[PDB]
């Protein structure tokens, strides 16, 4: 887009095509028929998650402590 | 005694009892007097005897019955306290109680996780 004094070019990220762009629906298509639910990458969450859930198992501290609750 | 002598007669009994605990609490407070040696919590060595010799004979019968409810102080709320311990084997339908429930104000304060019936 060309203005008198000002110019901008919106880009975008990845070769748009037609038929590229089918095949990105076919796969989103099938993904949702078939339930193949990708996992996340984030190893820190991973980490944190599984230790807090180790962690907190069988504690029993608010049978052990008289909290009301 | 009473009881039992209504018993004898063929009929059927009511008998309440308002707090055993302190048969064994004053079995306690005079058994040291006695020259007996103590036991676990100070408790007098025969705790277990003296507390089967009486709920014995409060039972039920061929010739006649007795019901009964028996209100069994905790102390210090401690249920594994040797008192209650020896005293749960007892009962036919034990009903336990407890503070953390009554404080929500839910009453009766049983606690149905603990409570239990033969």
């Amino acid at each position: 887009e060309v203005q008198p004094g000002n110019v901008t070019v919106l880009a975008d990220t990845a070769i748009r095509g037609q038929d590229l762009d089918e095949a990105r629906a076919m796969e989103a298509k099938r993904k949702a028929e078939e339930h193949i639910s990708s996992s996340h990458g984030d190893v820190d969450y991973a980490q944190a998650s599984a230790e807090l859930a180790k962690a907190i198992a069988q504690l029993r501290v608010i049978e052990l402590t008289k909290k009301a609750m | 005694t009473m009881a039992e002598k209504f018993r004898d007669e063929g009929r059927d009994v009511l008998l309440f009892v308002d707090n055993i605990y302190r048969y064994t609490l004053a079995g306690t407070e005079v058994s040291a007097l006695l020259g007996r040696m103590p036991s676990a919590v100070g408790y007098q060595p025969t705790l277990a005897e003296e507390m089967g010799v009486l709920q014995e004979r409060i039972t039920s019968t061929k010739t006649g019955s007795i019901t009964s409810v028996q209100a069994v102080y905790v102390p210090a709320d401690d249920l594994t306290d040797p008192s209650p311990a020896t005293t749960f084997a007892h009962l036919d339908a034990t009903v336990v109680l407890s503070r953390q429930i009554a404080s929500l104000g839910i009453y009766p304060a049983v606690d149905p996780l603990d409570s239990t019936s033969r």
